[PDB]
RNA sequence: UGAAGACAUUGUCAGGUGGGGAGUU
């Protein structure tokens, strides 16, 4: 387990931009003066507490399995991935969001891509590629995706139109069971 | 259309330096950003990216002075570390 | 109820360790928010 | 071409009078200010907003009377209809102003005189700047649904 | 000479980890 060089960060703080707004926050010193770190451990990044990562290094590097909160891995070509675990990191910044319905939640679930008929509520000004996180009208978090058109562009849509490309949902869980 | 990456290129002298180059095939040691100060910088050259353009030529200068003033504190953090590894 | 008291002090805790010369006045302000703190705290269990 | 050379010296009054802060002249000068912001230039409605952010760290280096002004001039400039759907072009983020209201209640409970004897600024008590800072943040005339719930907590 | 205070800090052993630093093949 090692911490991220310059290269690393820059590339996993890029994909975060794409999906959250407040990155200082995530950066930032709580009331015990501890603060929140990036851990790297075979080809993936963990964020957690540096008092808790502090203590893991007792820890044999064959013999350390997880670490607070994953976000994702750096593949071979040196991209960053993220990751469903990421989610409620994602949810708690989330910078535009959209809304599914019932019938549109459990497609979702199962690994499709947002229709025009399952949407119960957009996010006003946003732009055709851009990072969004899906909500049900409970307001729980599903998963996080990628915008297909502008919500003006989307608003004229055909209804079996696709509104947002899936990337992550929540039933990678009964994957790795 | 093929990477540079790829292919052999050296290194060529422009307005920005190459600076030292490290030897392929060998140990490009690792440096680490693990300290809050030196998150903080590459942090603000990453909002102001995907912000983009402002038309407002004061919140436009604020932008920069943000990044400006994230890599003075951490090159005064990096001179106190210098100066306590001297001492050590 | 205590805590904009309790954080009112605590500024003054920092002017002074930056005014007047008073250590026996400033002590005694000292046990007095280590007192509500405390109380506070102890409360909160309950 | 006349309401342009009036806007030039009714602003450079405006302006000069918050540079020398003169405390009862500028409880008028942001009242002018919220009104007439949206007759000038578009480039320059993101610099009184980052303008009203250099007065408002300026006062936390009376003073609770200062920030509490400038800070209901801010809601009062996205209040404007104009103002407001220009959110997304002019990068116009008002959460400098919400957090720093968020941070100065304790302090605001503590200081006594917060009650001294149709506008929407030049309001003489504090109390009353509080409200209405209040009613902008969790009250707002647009997208009052759409509101983030951990922040009305 | 004022202030804190038998708590920190520090020191010695016995361990854990060490993708970082220095040496050998």
């Amino acid at each position: 387990m090692r911490p991220l060089t310059d290269q690393e960060m820059k590339i996993v703080l890029d994909k975060l931009a794409n999906y959250m707004t407040d990155l200082k926050s995530l950066i930032a010193p709580l009331e015990d003066g501890d603060r929140y770190v990036f851990r790297m451990q075979k080809d993936r990044v963990y964020y957690v507490k540096l008092s808790i990562a502090n203590i893991a290094t007792c820890v044999a590097r064959d013999k350390l399995l997880s670490l607070g909160t994953c976000l994702g891995k750096m593949t071979k070509s040196g991209k960053f991935r993220l990751h469903i675990t990421a989610l409620p990191i994602l949810a708690q910044n989330a910078r535009y969001k959209i809304w599914v319905k019932d019938n549109g939640a459990q497609p979702f679930l199962y690994g499709s891509n947002i229709v025009k008929a399952h949407v119960g509520r957009w996010t006003e000004d946003c732009p055709e590629h851009s990072g969004c996180v899906v909500y049900n009208m409970a307001d729980i978090p599903l998963g996080f995706g990628v915008t297909a058109r502008s919500t003006a562009e989307a608003r004229r849509l055909d209804p079996t139109g696709i509104v947002c490309f899936r990337q992550a949902d929540c039933g990678e869980y009964l994957r790795d069971e | 259309v093929y990477s540079e990456k790829e292919l052999g290129i050296p290194q060529l002298n422009t307005v920005t330096p190459v600076g030292v180059t490290k030897p392929k095939g060998k140990k490009k040691g690792k440096v680490f950003v693990d300290d809050r100060e030196s998150m903080n910088t590459i942090l603000a050259m990453v909002e102001a990216e995907k912000q983009g353009q402002i038309e407002s030529k004061i919140m436009r200068a604020r932008q920069l002075e943000e990044i400006r003033e994230a890599r003075r504190i951490e090159a005064e953090k990096k001179e106190a570390e210098r100066k306590a590894l001297l001492e050590n | 109820f205590a805590l904009p008291t309790i954080v009112a002090l605590k500024r003054w805790m920092k002017e002074m360790r930056k005014g007047n010369k008073n250590a026996k006045l400033g002590s005694s302000l000292v046990v007095l928010v280590q007192k509500l703190e405390m109380n506070a705290k102890f409360i909160e269990e309950r | 071409r006349i309401q342009s050379e009036i806007l030039k010296m009714v602003f450079a009054t405006y302006f000069r009078i918050l540079k020398a802060r003169v405390p009862h002249l500028m409880g008028a000068v942001l009242e002018g200010l919220a009104k007439y912001a949206h007759l000038i230039n578009q480039d320059f409605f993101g610099d009184l907003l980052e303008a009203l952010k250099d007065l408002i760290r300026d006062t936390d280096r009376d003073t609770s009377r200062e920030s509490l002004l400038c800070t209901v001039t801010a809601f009062a400039l996205l209040e404007g209809q104009d103002a407001h759907n220009a959110r997304s072009d002019l990068h116009l983020d008002l959460s400098f102003f919400i957090t720093n209201l968020y941070r100065s209640l304790l302090s605001l409970s503590l200081n006594p005189d917060l009650e001294l004897g149709n506008n929407k600024i030049n309001l003489q008590t504090t109390t009353v700047l509080l409200l209405r800072c209040l009613t902008s943040v969790l009250l707002p005339p647009w997208n009052i649904r759409s509101v983030p719930p951990i922040r009305l907590a």
